């Protein structure tokens, strides 16, 4: 079923949604998830060192925690972008 | 089958005493029994898993009952640094009058002094009275009644689960990550927020008042509004008297780091925020797999797709799903391998990051708990490779696993074994060579000629976590690093105070004596792995026995032909690795105890000089600390260490008795029993009596097992008698 | 050919381009010829820029002193990246992101040149952009590939020469006649 | 002073060990008169103890709090004489012994009875082969490339899997 | 101790009488020629 | 009883039969080897399990295999 | 302070657990 | 005869080590204060500490075979 041969897996290993998505759309989503994660890490760094914004864990923001998990989503969408490009989308 | 064992017709018709012996030791090998189907096999394992769960909760109810009835828990919570915790009372008619007063020193009745640490753990989780410990022992006594009913119930014909229910991997992982792990961690966060952290704050919250007493003054509205910083507002002070309201905070979820300064133990608000974060991660992790609702991963599809396109792993992980789902021995071997790591991690982290109040000041309990869990972890690791070896004989299909990652281990098994042979020989040639070098130059009066390698790699890891004594100035021991700046706002002031305090166990100061013993531990790990890996990889066949899988996991030999084939079975490599396991855990717990007994004794420089050579271990650790133990009784009387001195010699005797079954083999003893059978048949008035099973010598595999069990029990009982009486006798 | 300094045949005294098919023990652990050629062109192209960057920012004699007004001022090239990444962080990242996207795109379209499975010839990054494989003849662009290869090897030795002076201060005596 | 240590020329506990070990030898020498062979032997031991402790002082060795020299083997070349320079000397010698033992085995492997030339060594062939080991890193690289070092997998016996 | 008489009753049962009972029953059970 | 199997690599050398101390093995006529005979184990009820027949067998990984199984009075070699 | 009756209640719940263990043990044996 | 040749070589060594490497002459003058020693150690890697201060202006390994007491009994 999900066994494959050759240099690249087929599109169906991406699930039922990303197997139909273009490689350029998955590539641009990946940069968008990487930039949101890099912004969330950098802004949580400056919230840690701000002397009125770190006490009792006030440096933790929900949108920066949720934004930082674009990191593993940027990894996966750029892997998925490569697989759709090798499969001709 | 008639004539016990009922499950084995072959042993049922054995005429000798071998039938009763082999009927006992094969009673739980349910896959080998006569008439066993796969559906009946899982249902018997499920029901006997309910029986094992009931035995655990009966054992826990007994620990709670005997402490509540015969112990001094209420006197221990009043004065924790002066009271000795009572395990249970002694009723022994063989006791003399002076033994009765030797064991009832501070009490009325003779007692055993508990070294399990249940007093420090029950006090930390909120127990204060004997009535609360009793009600806990009743509830676990009724929980194990329910688990005994459920094992009976799930063997009734309408409640026996189908084989497809037992093979539902996706629904079991989803529930066991969520419900078993994550929900229980969320519920344990519910206990220590509601019960344990008020009890450390001087507030009693029990079943009578927990519905009407909120654990936080803000009371659950900052949770639902997302204002979660309210739960970390004011922690306990640095001058908080533990168990009282004086100096006490109200924060329930902090990230303080380090220890409570009085108990030298973890903050309960840190444990609550730990358990709550562990709860969320596991609840999320239980949303991965595809159950009845369409979303989720299929585990056969993940394994079939993970083949690297470079081809360095050949077919990838295809076939591994059906391999694991149909092999209970591969499932058990994976489970024992993680439990062995989890039990080693338990021992290594409980001494160093003390979780329970006043646990680090109980020196004998800390030595008992480390030695307990490291020996448990050794037994689990040997059993993981043993059931990995049973899998290759009994369950491995070479055609289903064709060119995947499992089959390719057998394909290069000579490269794996001969490189484990290299690393074992390299470690042993140079660790023993450096110890003998340091023995020889110290014996000749020149200790400055010692080869003392400084363990700078592990000292770098301490300095990377903030240890300042090695002056490396790298990550957390450097105030300019971004790891130090980002982190000083959170846990790091508590952590840097704890790691740079030289009177706890958090990253103990190490030197060249710690170098040589870690390379002895690495030697013992590598050789024990080598026997076990060669046991699993050669389980199906070698050049000496190419058809070895036809003979099974355990068999005596293949005879004296082809040079001789003693101990060729994969069972026999378990048997040889058990000696190497006990030696390895021996070298580990010897090192932990001597490094702690010199830190607790106030002379840590005695370990730093004498551990570089073997005579320092013999003279300054074994011979020196034996002195309170072997004077447990003497011609001038006895004290309460007399039970450990008896057990010390009791342990030496069982160990040596094991050597008899280990060195003498069968054909000597079968010939000796034949003359005993003659003497009974020719003796009048004993001729009235006859055996119904013919007396024979124990078989070849059986006395290997019997000699190993005597060797292991005498190993454990000798060191348990020594590690307890030396710490109790000194402190 | 490009073998005129080393005779007239390919030069490989350690036989490092034969290690992958010499024995059977380390399967695809050594790169094949397409990865080795692409890494030779890439190391040479980076060294041709890097030696020019040390030469164009050296402020002493014989090395022409260029400077961009607005950049940080540190003529020591062994510390100039640290003062550029701190004072111009958005420009340092936009250069690195461009290098990142170009480096991943250079193998993201082709295959596994480590296993000789790539579909493009090594060195071709699709950056012709001005002629010249269409303009020049077939032997002229083959001559210019040998030129870029040998100028890349010459600047690689030059960057090894600059790496050796900062580590061992008597490695290159010819670099003392220029001051 | 790498891992919180001190140099042995600047640590008093190393100086105290030198003072105590010479004082133990001088107390034994005091029980003999001047020209005796016990006193002449103990005078040589004092000079050898003194030469050993002064050699360790002037030679980059780091001492701990115990006054004993500790070796640093993380790779740094400021302590290269403790492990890496004796380490190059070992690898050259042990690689020599292994290379000429392998070379003698394959040399006599093509004779009529190769096992008798391993219990009864052909000494002129072995002595000739043994002197070729001084360039063993060159000939091991040449045999690795040419294929003479590593056997093919179809030529090596293995067990059932 | 609260019910201090109880060890004087239960320890001879668990130590002497129950092992005498259980070793006798297992001995009878292993000699049965039927099931 | 123990199990004794004859595999078709037997060359009919009769050495396993000569080694057997309890007369398990005998030579029967065969045509799969040039000696015209194969070993056979009709009397496996008397096999003590000594594997003397496996020691005697010259074929590379033996044509006789003894598989130790259910022990009887005769299989255990008991004179009582 | 545990009372006499509290020890006797625990012994009755224990002897019921002994009956349920024999019932589980007899069912596993079948 | 070969075993007798090895025993006679061993006996001849014990009397040569008594004649050259012992304090037997000093022990004869004072058999209470002087320790019997008939083995001397060469000064190599640190092992000259094994030459005990046996008395009689001599340093060697204390030997316990009873050679001095046998030789004095023989005169
Ligand atoms: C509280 C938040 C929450 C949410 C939003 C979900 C959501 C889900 N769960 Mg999860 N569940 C939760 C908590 C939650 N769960 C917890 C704490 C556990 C113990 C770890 C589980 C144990 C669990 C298992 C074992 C499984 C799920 C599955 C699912 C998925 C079902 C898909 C669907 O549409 O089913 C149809 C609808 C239903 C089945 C009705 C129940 C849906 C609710 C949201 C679950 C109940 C949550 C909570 C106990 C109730 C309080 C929350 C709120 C209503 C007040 C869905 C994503 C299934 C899955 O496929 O995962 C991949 C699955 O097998 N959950
Ligand atoms: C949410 C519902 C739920 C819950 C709570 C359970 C709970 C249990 N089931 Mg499961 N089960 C379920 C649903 C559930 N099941 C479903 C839906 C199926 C069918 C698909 C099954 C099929 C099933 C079978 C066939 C069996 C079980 C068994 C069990 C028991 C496991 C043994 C035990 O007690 O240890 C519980 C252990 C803990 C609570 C602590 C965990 C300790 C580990 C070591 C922690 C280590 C991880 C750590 C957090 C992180 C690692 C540390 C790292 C730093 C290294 C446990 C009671 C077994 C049993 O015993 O039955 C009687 C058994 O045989 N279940
Ligand atoms: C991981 C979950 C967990 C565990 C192991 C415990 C364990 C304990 N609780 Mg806690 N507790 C918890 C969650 C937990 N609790 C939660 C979620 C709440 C509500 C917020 C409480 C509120 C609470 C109160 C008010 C009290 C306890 C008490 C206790 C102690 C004795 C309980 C008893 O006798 O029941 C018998 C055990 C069973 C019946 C087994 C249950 C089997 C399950 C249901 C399956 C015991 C240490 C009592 C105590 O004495 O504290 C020191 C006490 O007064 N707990
Ligand atoms: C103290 C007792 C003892 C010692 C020293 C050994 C030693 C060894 N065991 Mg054994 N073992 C023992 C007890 C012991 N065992 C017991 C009680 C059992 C249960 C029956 C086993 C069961 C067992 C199994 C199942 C295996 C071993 C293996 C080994 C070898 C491990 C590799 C190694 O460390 O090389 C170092 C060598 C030594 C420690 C011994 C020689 C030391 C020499 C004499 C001195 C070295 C100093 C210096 C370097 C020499 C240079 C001088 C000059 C030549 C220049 C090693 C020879 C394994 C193996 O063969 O792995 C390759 C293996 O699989 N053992
Ligand atoms: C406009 C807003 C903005 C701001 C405020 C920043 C700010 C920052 N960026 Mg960001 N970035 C931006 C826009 C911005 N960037 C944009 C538009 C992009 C493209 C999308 C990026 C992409 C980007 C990347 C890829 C990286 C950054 C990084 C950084 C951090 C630089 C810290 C540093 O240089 O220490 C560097 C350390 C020093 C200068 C000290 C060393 C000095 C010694 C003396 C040198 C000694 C020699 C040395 C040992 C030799 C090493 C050689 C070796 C490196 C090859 C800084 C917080 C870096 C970072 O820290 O990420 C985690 C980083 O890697 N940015
Ligand atoms: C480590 C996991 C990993 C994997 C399996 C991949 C896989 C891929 N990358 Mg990605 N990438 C990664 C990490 C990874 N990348 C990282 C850390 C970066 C820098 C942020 C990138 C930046 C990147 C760019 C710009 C591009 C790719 C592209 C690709 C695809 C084609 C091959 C290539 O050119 O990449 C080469 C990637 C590298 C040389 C860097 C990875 C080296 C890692 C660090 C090795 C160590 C792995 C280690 C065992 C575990 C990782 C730990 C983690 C914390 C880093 C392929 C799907 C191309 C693509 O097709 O996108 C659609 C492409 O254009 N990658
Ligand atoms: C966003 C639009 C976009 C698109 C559609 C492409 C498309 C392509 N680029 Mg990429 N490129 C882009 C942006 C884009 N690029 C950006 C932003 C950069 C950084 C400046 C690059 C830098 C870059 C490099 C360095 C390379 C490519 C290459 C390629 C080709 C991979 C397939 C191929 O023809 O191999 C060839 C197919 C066969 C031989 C068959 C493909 C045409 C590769 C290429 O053209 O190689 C010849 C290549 O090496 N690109
Ligand atoms: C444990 C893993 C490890 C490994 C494999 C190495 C390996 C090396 N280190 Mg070491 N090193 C390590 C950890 C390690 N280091 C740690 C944790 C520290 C800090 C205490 C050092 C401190 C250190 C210094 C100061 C130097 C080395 C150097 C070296 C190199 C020795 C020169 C040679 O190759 O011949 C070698 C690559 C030398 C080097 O040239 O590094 C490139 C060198 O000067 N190391
Ligand atoms: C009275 C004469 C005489 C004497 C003194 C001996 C003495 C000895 N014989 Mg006997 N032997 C004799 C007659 C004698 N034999 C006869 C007549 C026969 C034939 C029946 C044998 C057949 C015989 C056999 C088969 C063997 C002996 C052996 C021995 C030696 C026993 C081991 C021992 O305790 O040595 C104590 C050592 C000494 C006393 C050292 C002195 C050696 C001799 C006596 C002097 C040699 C030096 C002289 C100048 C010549 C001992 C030397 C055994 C032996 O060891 O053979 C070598 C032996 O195997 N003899
Ligand atoms: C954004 C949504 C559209 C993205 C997408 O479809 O790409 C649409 C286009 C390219 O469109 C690409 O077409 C290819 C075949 O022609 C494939 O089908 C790719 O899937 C598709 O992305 O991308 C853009 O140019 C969007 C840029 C927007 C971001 C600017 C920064």
């Amino acid at each position: 079923d999900m066994t494959w041969e050759g240099e690249y897996p087929p599109s169906k290993v991406l699930g039922p949604i990303m197997s139909k998505m273009p490689s350029g759309l998955l590539g641009l989503i990946s940069i968008a998830c990487a930039a949101v994660c890099a912004y969330s890490i950098a802004q949580s760094g400056v919230l840690q060192q701000q002397p009125g914004a770190y006490e009792n864990g006030s440096w933790v923001k929900w949108y920066y925690v949720l934004g930082s998990f674009g990191g593993p989503l940027a990894w996966g969408t750029h892997v998925a972008s490569w697989i759709q490009r090798k499969n001709g989308m | 089958a008639t004539k016990f064992p009922k499950f084995s017709q072959a042993l049922a018709q054995d005429p000798a005493t071998r039938r009763i012996w082999y009927g006992i030791a094969t009673a739980h090998d349910l896959e080998a029994h006569d008439g066993m189907t796969e559906e009946n096999l899982y249902q018997k394992i499920f029901a006997s898993h309910f029986g094992h769960l009931a035995i655990i909760f009966l054992w826990t109810a007994g620990n709670l009952f005997h402490v509540a009835w015969q112990g001094n828990f209420e006197q221990w919570v009043a004065k924790p640094l002066k009271t000795k915790p009572i395990a249970h009372s002694i009723w022994d008619p063989h006791f003399g009058e002076s033994a009765l007063k030797a064991f009832s020193k501070g009490n009325t009745y003779p007692v055993n002094i508990a070294f399990s640490g249940v007093y420090q753990w029950w006090y930390t989780i909120g127990f204060r009275t004997n009535q609360e410990l009793y009600a806990g022992s009743i509830g676990l006594l009724a929980l194990s009644c329910v688990l005994l009913f459920a094992g009976w119930l799930h063997l009734q014909p309408k409640f026996r689960p189908s084989l497809s229910w037992f093979k539902n991997n996706e629904s079991r992982l989803n529930h066991h990550l969520s419900g078993l792990l994550g929900v229980s961690s969320l519920a344990w966060t519910g206990h220590i927020v509601h019960v344990a952290i008020p009890a450390s704050r001087g507030v009693h919250v029990g079943w009578d008042n927990f519905l009407t007493t909120p654990p936080h003054p803000a009371g659950l509205t900052p949770f639902f509004t997302g204002n979660w910083t309210v739960y970390a507002e004011n922690p306990d002070s640095a001058s908080h008297v533990y168990g009282t309201s004086e100096g006490a905070g109200t924060a329930i979820l902090t990230f303080l780091g380090g220890f409570h300064p009085q108990t030298q133990s973890l903050w309960l608000s840190d444990i609550a925020h730990h358990q709550l974060a562990i709860a969320v991660v596991f609840i999320i992790a239980g949303h991965m797999y595809r159950t009845n609702f369409g979303i989720g991963h299929n585990m056969k599809e993940i394994l079939d797709a993970h083949r690297p396109p470079g081809g360095r792993l050949g077919a990838g992980h295809v076939g591994l799903f059906e391999t694991i789902t149909n092999s209970l021995h591969m499932q058990l071997g994976l489970a024992l391998a993680s439990l062995g790591v989890a039990t080693s991690l338990t021992a290594q982290h409980m001494y160093a990051l003390t979780p329970y109040a006043y646990l680090s000041k109980d020196f004998t309990t800390e030595a008992a708990l480390y030695t307990h869990h490291q020996y448990i972890a050794g037994f689990l690791m040997v059993g993981a490779f043993a059931h990995g070896a049973i899998f290759f004989v009994r369950d491995y299909d070479p055609e289903l696993n064709k060119n995947n990652v499992l089959a390719r281990m057998l394909e290069h098994k000579e490269a794996i074994i001969s490189h484990l042979s290299w690393a074992s020989l390299f470690l042993g040639f140079h660790t023993l060579g450096l110890y003998i070098h340091n023995d020889t130059v110290v014996a000749f009066g020149q200790p400055e000629k010692q080869i003392l390698f400084e363990p700078v790699f592990a000292e770098y890891i301490q300095a990377a976590s903030g240890k300042a004594v090695y002056q490396f100035n790298v990550l957390l021991s450097s105030p300019t690093s971004p790891a130090t700046v980002a982190g000083n706002q959170v846990w790091l002031p508590g952590w840097l105070d704890a790691i740079n305090n030289p009177k706890n166990d958090l990253f103990l100061k190490i030197g060249p004596g710690d170098f040589l013993v870690h390379h002895a531990i690495a030697l013992g790990l590598h050789v024990t792995a080598l026997i076990l890996v060669k046991g699993a990889l050669d389980a199906r066949g070698s050049k000496l026995m190419p058809d070895k899988k036809d003979f099974g996991y355990s068999f005596p030999c293949d005879g004296p032909g082809r040079g001789g084939t003693c101990d060729i079975s994969a069972w026999d490599a378990f048997y040889l690795a058990m000696f190497w396991m006990l030696n390895t855990i021996g070298w580990v717990t010897f090192y932990w105890h001597w490094k702690h007994m010199t830190i607790w004794g106030g002379n840590p420089g005695q370990f730093d000089e004498s551990s570089n050579y073997i005579m320092g271990w013999l003279r300054d650790y074994l011979w020196l600390n034996s002195s309170p133990l072997i004077n447990g009784y003497n011609p001038f009387g006895m004290n309460n260490l007399s039970v450990w001195s008896w057990m010390f010699l009791f342990g030496h005797l069982i160990w040596a008795t094991g050597f008899m079954f280990l060195i003498s083999w069968r054909g000597y003893w079968q010939e000796l029993i034949e003359t005993l059978v003659w003497a009974h048949e020719r003796t009048p008035l004993a001729n009235l009596i006859r055996w119904r099973d013919k007396p024979v010598a124990l078989s070849i595999v059986q006395a290997r097992l019997v000699g190993l069990a005597h060797f292991s029990v005498g190993y454990i009982l000798t060191y348990a008698a020594f590690v307890i009486a030396s710490t109790s006798g000194k402190f | 050919t490009g073998f005129e300094e080393v005779g007239g045949k390919p030069w490989d005294p350690l036989s490092l381009g034969k290690l992958e098919d010499a024995n059977d023990t380390f399967p695809n652990m050594f790169p094949k010829s397409q990865y080795l050629q692409e890494s030779e062109i890439k190391h040479g192209r980076m060294c041709m820029l890097a030696w020019t960057g040390v030469w164009a920012t050296h402020v002493g004699g014989m090395g022409l002193g260029m400077h961009i007004p607005g950049m940080p001022v540190e003529s020591d090239w062994t510390k100039a990246l640290g003062v550029f990444a701190a004072e111009q962080p958005a420009l340092f990242g936009a250069i690195l992101l461009f290098i990142s996207i170009a480096e991943g795109e250079s193998v993201g379209h082709s295959g596994d040149n480590w296993r000789n499975m790539s579909t493009k010839e090594p060195g071709n990054l699709g950056f012709d952009w001005m002629g010249l494989t269409k303009k020049l003849s077939e032997e002229k662009v083959a001559r210019y590939k040998i030129v870029e290869l040998k100028n890349g090897r010459a600047a690689m030795i030059a960057m090894a020469s600059l790496f050796a002076m900062e580590a061992i201060p008597g490695s290159v005596p010819i670099m003392n006649v220029f001051n | 002073e790498i891992g919180g240590l001190t140099k042995c020329s600047d640590s008093p506990a190393f100086a105290k060990r030198e003072k105590a070990s010479i004082k133990k030898l001088e107390q034994r020498k005091s029980t003999y008169e001047a020209g005796t062979p016990p006193a002449l032997a103990l005078q040589q031991q004092i000079e050898r103890t003194e030469a050993r402790f002064d050699k360790y002082s002037r030679s980059e060795l780091l001492c701990g709090a115990d006054g004993l020299p500790h070796l640093i083997a993380d790779g740094r070349w400021s302590h290269a004489a403790e492990f890496m320079l004796p380490g190059f000397g070992f690898i050259y010698i042990s690689g020599w012994i292994g290379w000429v033992g392998r070379k003698y085995l394959r040399a006599v492997s093509t004779t009529k009875n190769p096992a008798e030339s391993e219990i009864i060594i052909n000494v002129p062939l072995a002595l000739k082969i043994m002197t070729t080991g001084y360039i063993w890193p060159i000939s091991a690289w040449e045999e690795l490339v040419s294929g003479d070092l590593v056997a093919l997998d179809e030529e090596v016996t293995v067990s059932p899997r | 101790m609260a019910a201090a008489f109880l060890p004087s009753i239960l320890v001879p049962i668990v130590g002497l009488i129950f092992p005498a009972f259980s070793m006798a029953l297992f001995f009878l059970y292993i000699q049965q020629d039927d099931i | 009883s123990h199990t004794v199997k004859i595999y078709d690599t037997c060359i009919g050398c009769t050495q396993c039969v000569r080694a057997c101390p309890t007369d398990v093995l005998e030579m029967v006529p065969w045509d799969g080897c040039k000696s015209g005979q194969i070993a056979s184990s009709p009397r496996v009820e008397d096999c003590v399990g000594c594997k003397r027949c496996e020691t005697a067998c010259p074929t590379d990984f033996l044509s006789v295999r003894v598989y130790l199984g259910a022990e009887t009075t005769r299989s255990l070699g008991l004179a009582y | 302070m545990i009372y006499d009756s509290q020890v006797y209640i625990a012994l009755v719940i224990a002897v019921v657990a002994s009956v349920l263990a024999i019932r589980l043990g007899a069912t596993l044996y079948n | 005869f070969g075993q007798l040749a090895a025993i006679f070589l061993w006996i001849s060594g014990m009397h040569f080590h008594g004649a050259y490497f012992s304090n037997y002459s000093a022990w004869l003058s004072d058999p209470i204060g002087i320790k019997q020693s008939s083995q001397v150690v060469w000064p190599i890697v640190g092992q000259e500490i094994l030459n005990a201060d046996v008395g009689g202006n001599f340093q060697g390994v204390q030997t316990t075979s009873g050679w001095f007491q046998m030789w004095r009994a023989e005169g």
